[PDB]
């Protein structure tokens, strides 16, 4: 209901913005401050790049 | 009628920019054959010619 309310007043927000930001669309997301795993792959044979 | 046509900056904060014509140009229906619409080979049609 936080993230309700928050994109509740973001859509008065919107119409001050310019067009650009408006055709674009911006995004909500509940924010987590840390980081749980990165999870990444390598290459043992220095074959494909990164 | 106006017409939003984009923003520009002011005092560091977004506001628009309309565009009508002047305020005694548009007042009678007599005022409304000044307005001129440019005819395809460039020279000016004025608008009680058709409208």
């Amino acid at each position: 209901i936080a993230q309700v309310q928050v994109q509740n007043k973001l859509q008065l927000a919107t119409p001050l913005l310019p067009q650009e930001v408006q055709r674009q669309g911006i995004r909500v997301t509940k924010a987590v401050k840390n980081f749980l795993m990165v999870v990444g792959v390598v290459s043992t044979d220095g074959s494909m790049t990164k | 009628g106006s017409s939003y046509v984009n923003d520009f900056i002011d005092r560091g904060r977004v506001k628009r920019v309309y565009l009508q014509g002047r305020p005694d140009a548009r007042m009678n229906p007599d005022d409304l054959s000044k307005w001129y619409v440019r005819n395809d080979k460039g020279e000016m049609v004025p608008f009680n010619a058709f409208a």
